[PDB]
RNA sequence: UUGGGACCGAGUAUUGCAAUUAUUGGUCGCGCAACGAGGAAUGUCUCGUAGGCGCAGCUCAUCAAACUGUGCCGAUUACGUCC
RNA sequence: UCCUUGUUUUGCGCAAGGUGAGAUUUUGGGCAACAGCAGGUCUGUGAUGCUCCUCAAUGUUCUGGGCGACACGCGCACUACAA
């Protein structure tokens, strides 16, 4: 025994974590896997794809832009780093930072085009649930590679500076500033 | 910000035509039996929506469609 | 090469598995047992 | 040339009266013998629904105390203007020749 | 640039009826020659797919950035509308 | 097929879940009607009309050599290598 009831990365624990937004609840749900290494069928029907944490569906889109990249098994080993940085620095357990920051990262609101007579027309459509989640992913992770495109000296570094600013609200995340400035609109125009 | 939850209890129906946005009802949960006369707001949403999905709401007495 | 059922030598060669059909195209020149079904 | 309706898209029968009065439409200002005029019947709402039980909330003389107005007007359209905003379509053969009267 | 190769000179072996950089799996120069994800425009796929990667067949003196087939690593979004 | 006893006015059927290796044109391919296009192919053929080449033949040649591959740094299509 001791790995029978007991789930673990392999020393950080679900216990603790505790999901932070209430409107999400249903598109966030908790690991107990070793590893966010996916191997089954992802999708097959239209939501199949929240039956899963948040955790893999980020190690999955954490990088793309191939020529010889190691994808899955590779995204793994950074993801091992980020988790111990993130935990020496929000001195708390890096999992529930992680389910903080796609929550507070992701843009609430939204407006579209839809408008006709040769103009378009802009009104507040609110976001739904799974995409608040997945749009947030995505953007954190879009900011990682461009932050180590021809610059800083970091690897996995900048994952874990991006994903603490995000959970503080602070607008050096490259989530937080788009959150922001798509709501200056959508709340400024109805 | 306001964060307001709401059930989405029906699918209201088919609105715009792009293919991305459905226009949807809420209905308030958010309160603990506070007077509301609205009371099931519609509300245009962003990508697929099922129904008892719980989502935060930036806004109230929204009418949505309007005649515009 | 150069193939025997033609003189053409162009018009392509096949000499692929010891045989050519292809200076008499094989659609047109089948029964060597071949078939298609998928 | 082809007679392609009877009536001639009127509702004044030959050989009565072969004038009556011109009436401007409520879109674009165009004038139009009256019996050609399409006539339509709104009653509009002065409040949707999704208002209706708001008002009818701050309201204590009015809403539940006495029901609601509703603005008429009658609307006479020119033909262009029907059919541009589809209130009247094109209908085959069989179906161009029947009426519902005045009656909705 | 120690990231990339494309030009350029010298040597040698291999293939062949015949090589005239044919050879090229090779040495070792030039790299400090381009190019830093690249205006407008535009392509095609919703799942073991896209993308990434390699091998063989094919042609046949000799060469595959091509074509055809097998295998490996393997997602994000959408699962709606008709504009 | 069953079941949800939902949706199904009775029908044709629809959705979710279940049993299950596998949920519907089982899955992926292959074949395919009728009407045609002045599409391409006379350098695939012993598949061909006519009329051109028919001997200083141009046809034809294990005949020799050359071309199709050229480079004002010119446009386009497709490919591959990178930053």
């Amino acid at each position: 025994m001791s790995a029978k009831a007991p789930k673990l990365f392999n020393k950080w624990s679900y216990e603790n974590l505790q999901t932070t937004e209430i409107a999400l609840s249903d598109h966030i749900s908790k690991t107990a896997t070793y590893v966010p290494h996916s191997a089954g069928r992802w999708q097959k029907k239209r939501f199949r794809k929240a039956r899963i944490p948040i955790v893999e569906r980020l190690t999955n889109g954490l990088m793309f832009k191939g020529r010889g990249n190691g994808k899955k098994l590779q995204a793994v080993r950074l993801v091992k780093h980020t988790l111990e940085i993130i935990h020496l620095l929000t001195d708390q357990n890096p999992l529930q930072v992680v389910i903080d920051a796609v929550s507070k990262g992701a843009p609430r609101e939204d407006s579209t085009r839809v408008g006709s007579g040769g103009v378009v027309r802009r009104q507040a459509v609110d976001v739904s649930p799974m995409r608040r989640v997945n749009e947030a992913i995505y953007l954190m992770c879009k900011g990682a590679r461009e932050a180590a495109f021809r610059n800083l000296k970091t690897l996995p570094e900048c994952l874990a500076d991006e994903i603490v600013n995000a959970s503080k609200g602070s607008s050096n995340s490259y989530a937080i500033k788009k959150k922001d400035e798509v709501e200056r609109v959508a709340k400024a125009n109805r | 910000d306001q964060a307001q939850v709401g059930l989405i209890i029906k699918v209201l129906g088919r609105t715009g035509s792009r293919g991305n946005v459905t226009q949807v009802r809420v209905r308030l949960m958010a309160e603990e039996g506070s007077p509301d006369a609205n009371r099931t707001i519609v509300r245009n949403v962003k990508g697929p929506c099922k129904e008892g999905d719980m989502l935060s709401l930036m806004e109230t007495e929204r009418e949505a469609r309007r005649l515009r | 090469r150069h193939c025997v059922i033609c003189s053409n030598q162009k018009a392509v060669i096949r000499k692929y598995e010891l045989n050519v059909c292809r200076q008499c195209f094989r659609e047109n020149a089948a029964n060597i047992g071949f078939s298609k079904l998928r | 040339m082809t007679t392609k309706r009877r009536n001639h898209g009127r509702a004044k029968p030959p050989c009565s009266r072969g004038r009556t009065r011109p009436v401007h439409c409520f879109n674009c200002g165009r004038l139009a013998p009256k019996d050609k005029a399409v006539g339509r019947f709104v009653v509009r709402r002065m409040l949707d629904q999704a208002s209706a039980r708001d008002v009818a909330e701050a309201s204590n003389v009015y809403g539940a105390g006495f029901p609601m107005p509703k603005l008429y007007m009658k609307q006479r359209f020119c033909i262009a203007c029907a059919i541009h905003s589809r209130t009247v379509r094109a209908r085959p053969t069989d179906m161009r020749k029947r009426r519902f009267t005045t009656k909705v």
